[PDB]
């Protein structure tokens, strides 16, 4: 599954349930400290919703369990990650994914 | 390096004799001066009567009462006896040995810094 | 970016050191931007070491500038993690958050024990650093990004702690030096800005832990000639006369009974008549003075042609009006004047006396403090004489001056008797692209500080290790001594003063170089004007400069002639154009960076030859190393730090894991490699093992006990530490142990190293004998096979890369695609590198 680690105490409220939209500024990483993703570079929060499984299950569970104003660290096993059929050109077919997420502007 | 083990001055009432035997174990060199200082709890530390080499005695304001110091540099043994007592005498006495000659140092602060402190002894008066 | 600021408070302990151990300071964060440029603003707080902590803006170790806690010399905390060795390790605290505005951090370092503690917003940091190197001095340091505001709370005068210091911990503000004032300064720097412009600066200077110790010469056992009664008595009497004169000039008097408040001299007699103790003291003082004179190269002489008579002893002004007085003076100063040799002898004798006094102090138990704390045995003056301020120096000199005057009057014919090398030289040159090969050009350099400055022209190829003027690649001029340097030194002109500008005029067209000072041409012995001439142009030359330690100077290439000084004085009418006149942007230069890094062995190395033979009989592919000039003229010996160009990487998870057995061959995860040490090479100077990527030790006195080590000990709320992670940067065993385990033996020394990438242990064997030395590492770590050796024979070592029974060769660990190949095969990329001290930046 996904394991969370708090960085800063957030609002501790407005939990993301199903049917709501969340914008986030994260910074993706590999297990060996090799960066592959960062929304801070594009300077545009990624916007997604819960219930249409557009995002991976570990990311969606972590987003639904963490709150806004908070910065968390999400470690996802390959079973909730892309797995053996990983991401061509980016992700090796066996890796654990570390994300530095931050929730804000939940609608 | 001189270790001045001082023992004496057990609790007693006014008019009770209190003896204080101090031993300045160390090198027998530079044994010419011997001073005494009482740090009253949370109060100024006043100089008790000091005796320099040659049976020479120097007194101060804190010698009031019956101070009979019998210290000798021969064996580095202090024998401060205090028959009388006053309620203001409750102080941590101290046994400082130094190389200063006759209470005067023509050389200056170097030799002056040459002091060897001692544990001392709480003297309490009821 | 990251900026590190220190609180200019350096505390370190040593054997006999005078500095107290426990120290506690505070820091309060007032304002911070949450996400600088959308990225969480960096801000770390911690301690750093003097030697080994040199952060640089851009292009640091790892992925970015090291700052605080990215090396084995600095230790930091960022509110959630402890930073050390470029490794962040999360630590638990009652308050787990990044440092926000209005947040108070407590930091305490006890020098006595290798422990560092932190406490965020009153919530103590459960984890602590332990068993680190306490050598050198430690100082508080805070690193940060743009958009922050923090304030120090060193305590006392500077800042105030928001929480009581832990028991025994003194405020950090008490360690401020008396000669300097407290300030905020960078750690190390190579440049500076000023009114004239960019002033290059050399390496900063610091003290050492062994500098503060007193090391005097004992003179009590010295025997003296029969002067003790003959003339030492005279010396004593004259000293008594001067002392009595000073006390009469002061308020001291001579009463029959000794009293300190009444200012009464105990003797109260014109003649001292002092009893045995006093007399012996005042005699033995001059006796020890004569003992020091005879212990040095000075020889006393009592013959003075009956000068005691000629000495006017009628120097009495009647001012004395007590029992003790009539202290005459001999007019000794007038009779004989102190020579400079005598004055330096006075200085040396005062230094020796204060040195013995300081040693006695520290032996008794005294420890230096900003102020004098008699009960706590602390004295600002207990430092060595050389380390004293001028006030105590002048206080402890007058009496010895008077004594030496007496000596002159009495006619005693006494007569008085590597790693830092590049860390004390900073070189700056222009970029090779700017090299020109035609036309007369000009530049200027202002010597803000006179000394250790060499300015001139150098070809684009500049060896960063060699100084300027040693190799023929530079017509530099060391004006500090007034000598031009091309292959050696050659006197030319005069030295400059402070604030003097040197104009360097190159003549590519005329192949000549002119060095001028403040617009005035420098002249030769024969009268040759140009400093240099008949210069083959070749690749060209550049405005090169070399500054010593901390030396400051302004290099003006001449982008603007209005700011260019003395160009109209010299160069304008001589047909010289300023360097880089038409360029819109400033010229980019290259300085000498002093970061040690491993570089491949040059095939033309003067003393180290590297062979490589593979597929040999009963021996796997091996690379050999042998000295070249051994047993011959022009031979030298020096420490050699070697490494391999490719590492072996451990797995991500440590989940355990004759004719060779196939299933163990296919299921093993351990690898082997051997070192053959040749006969004639002393085994006590060889080392075999591994080094981590972050290894920057170029110690010419390398020892196995000189290795870095630090333990990360993470605890719980109650203080029951649950972690003991030991971190180091080298894992090489010493050969002396194996040679003691067992003259020159014809059998070579075979040391086989075994490494388990899945369990995480590294083991050593030698000559078939197991080695009690073992190591345990962390996952996702890469280790380079390294060897440390002092060459002492023509052929030193041979690095074989093979396999054993049921053990694969290192090539399967080396290559992902060749993980299942049991045949040993040294990779073509693989090569042996040796450590170099200086690079270009």
């Amino acid at each position: 599954g996904v394991e969370i680690e708090t960085i800063s105490p957030g609002d501790g409220r407005t939990f993301p349930k199903k049917g709501q939209t969340c914008v986030v500024h994260y910074t993706g990483m590999l297990q060996n400290g090799k960066k592959f993703d960062s929304s801070r570079d594009r300077n545009k929060p990624f916007k997604f919703r819960i219930g249409k499984q557009e995002v991976i299950k570990g990311f969606e569970e972590g987003a639904a369990q963490m709150s806004l104003g908070q910065r968390a660290k999400l470690t996802c096993t390959p079973d909730v990650a892309y797995g053996a059929t990983g991401h061509p050109g980016v992700i090796p077919p066996n890796a654990t994914l570390i994300f530095d997420v931050e929730l804000l502007n939940l609608e | 390096q001189v270790q001045l083990q001082e023992s004496g001055g057990g609790l007693m009432q006014a008019g009770g004799s209190l003896r204080l035997s101090c031993t300045a174990s160390g090198s027998i060199f530079s044994i010419n001066s011997m001073g005494w200082y009482r740090q009253a709890p949370g109060k100024q530390r006043e100089l008790v009567a000091t005796i320099t080499s040659g049976n020479s005695i120097n007194y101060a304001d804190s010698v009031k009462g019956r101070f009979t110091i019998s210290r000798d540099n021969a064996k580095n043994t202090v024998y401060l006896q205090m028959n009388s007592l006053k309620p203001e005498d409750t102080a941590v006495y101290y046994c400082n040995a130094d190389r200063v000659p006759n209470g005067y140092n023509p050389w200056g602060t170097p030799n002056d810094e040459y002091d060897y402190w001692g544990q001392g002894t709480q003297v309490t008066v009821s | 970016y990251v900026t590190s600021i220190r609180p200019n408070i350096f505390v370190g302990r040593a054997e006999g050191s005078t500095q107290y151990g426990k120290w506690y300071f505070e820091v309060m964060v007032d304002e911070v931007v949450p996400f600088l440029t959308a990225q969480a603003t960096h801000l770390r707080v911690g301690w750093a070491l003097t030697e080994g902590y040199s952060p640089y803006p851009g292009g640091g170790e790892g992925w970015g500038g090291n700052g605080v806690g990215d090396d084995l010399y600095s230790y930091g905390f960022d509110g959630l993690h402890l930073w050390t060795g470029h490794v962040a390790r999360p630590v638990t605290s009652p308050g787990q958050h990044l440092l926000a505005p209005e947040d108070v951090v407590s930091c305490c370092l006890d020098l006595s024990v290798p422990s560092i503690s932190f406490r965020i917003n009153g919530c103590p940091v459960q984890g602590v650093f332990e068993a680190f190197n306490l050598d050198g001095l430690f100082f508080p340091v805070v690193s940060f990004s743009a958009g922050v505001k923090v304030r120090f709370l060193l305590g006392g005068r500077h800042g105030e702690f928001k929480f009581l210091p832990p028991p025994g911990y003194a405020p950090c503000h008490e360690a401020v030096l008396p000669r300097e004032r407290l300030r905020l300064e960078p750690i190390k720097e190579y440049r500076r800005e000023g009114p004239r412009g960019p002033h290059l600066v050399g390496p900063s200077r610091c003290l050492s832990h062994t500098d503060f110790v007193p090391c005097p010469v004992d003179t009590v056992q010295i025997v003296l000639p029969p002067h003790l009664e003959r003339i030492r008595e005279k010396l004593a009497e004259n000293i008594h006369e001067l002392w009595a004169l000073t006390r009469i000039e002061q308020g001291w008097t001579y009463g029959p009974v000794r009293d300190d408040n009444k200012r009464l001299h105990p003797c109260l007699v014109n003649f001292h008549s002092l009893p045995e103790p006093e007399r012996n003291y005042n005699l033995q003082m001059s006796g020890e003075t004569l003992k020091t004179l005879l212990a040095l190269g000075c020889h006393v002489g009592m013959a003075d042609e009956k000068a005691e008579d000629n000495l006017k002893k009628t120097k009495l002004p009647k001012t004395y009006m007590m029992s003790n007085g009539y202290k005459p003076a001999p007019l000794d100063l007038s009779h004989v004047r102190l020579t400079p040799a005598q004055t330096t002898l006075v200085d040396r004798l005062a230094e020796n006396g204060h040195n013995v006094w300081a040693r006695d102090r520290v032996a008794q138990g005294w420890s230096y403090s900003a102020v004098q704390d008699i009960p706590a045995r602390r004295n600002p003056r207990l430092v060595p004489y050389r380390l004293l301020d001028e006030a105590t120096k002048r206080s402890n000199r007058d009496s010895l001056c008077q004594a030496v005057r007496t000596l002159l009057g009495y006619g005693y014919n006494i007569e008085p008797p590597n790693q830092s090398r590049w860390d004390r030289v900073r070189i700056f040159r222009a970029e090779k692209s700017y090299t020109v090969q035609s036309g007369r050009w000009y530049f200027e350099f202002e010597a803000v500080t006179t000394g250790e400055m060499r300015v001139g022209w150098a070809r684009p190829e500049l060896r960063p290790d060699v100084e300027l003027g040693a190799d023929e690649l530079a017509y530099v001029f060391n004006g500090h001594r007034g000598q031009r340097w091309h292959l050696g030194s050659e006197p030319f002109g005069r030295p400059w003063q402070s604030g003097d500008v040197v104009g360097c005029m190159i003549d590519l067209t005329e192949n000549t170089i002119i060095f001028t000072l403040n617009g005035e041409v420098l002249m030769s012995d024969s009268g040759s004007e140009t400093a240099f001439r008949e210069i083959e142009i070749g690749d060209g030359f550049l405005p090169v400069c070399s500054l010593g330690p901390g030396q400051v100077g302004h290099l003006n290439l001449g982008q603007d002639v209005s700011s260019l000084r003395f160009f109209a004085i010299c160069g304008l009418q001589e047909g010289f154009e300023p360097f880089a006149i038409n360029m819109q942007r400033p010229v980019t230069t290259w300085f000498s960076k002093s970061l040690p890094q491993f570089e491949p062995v040059p095939p033309e190395h003067p003393h180290y030859e590297v062979a490589r033979m593979d597929g040999t009989v009963d021996t796997p592919p091996c690379l050999r190393l042998a000295h070249r000039t051994w047993g011959s003229q022009n031979s030298l010996v020096e420490m050699l730090f070697l490494r391999l160009s490719l590492p072996v990487q451990f797995h991500q998870h440590f989940r355990c894991t004759n004719r060779d057995d196939p299933e163990i061959i296919l299921n093993t995860t351990t690898y082997y490699y051997s070192v053959r040490v040749f006969a004639g090479q002393e085994p006590s100077c060889v080392w075999v093992g591994w080094v981590t990527p972050d290894y920057h030790q170029h110690d010419m006195n390398f020892d196995l006990s000189k290795v870095r080590a630090v333990t990360v000990t993470m605890g719980d709320e109650q203080g029951n530490v649950h972690s003991s992670l030991k971190c180091s940067n080298c894992y090489m065993v010493w050969g002396g142990d194996f040679v003691s385990p067992g003259r020159i033996s014809h059998t070579d020394l075979v040391i086989g190293c075994l490494v388990d990438l899945a369990t995480g242990l590294m083991t050593f064997t030698a000559n078939g004998k197991e080695s009690n030395t073992f190591f345990q590492v962390e996952p996702n770590t890469k280790l380079f096979p390294a060897v440390f050796v002092l060459p002492t024979h023509q052929n030193v070592i041979q690095f074989e890369l093979g396999k054993q029974k049921n053990i694969m060769p290192l090539s399967a660990a080396m290559f992902l695609s060749e993980r299942k190949n049991p045949a040993p095969q040294c990779p073509p990329r693989l090569e042996v590198q040796m450590l170099m001290p200086v690079s270009w930046s």
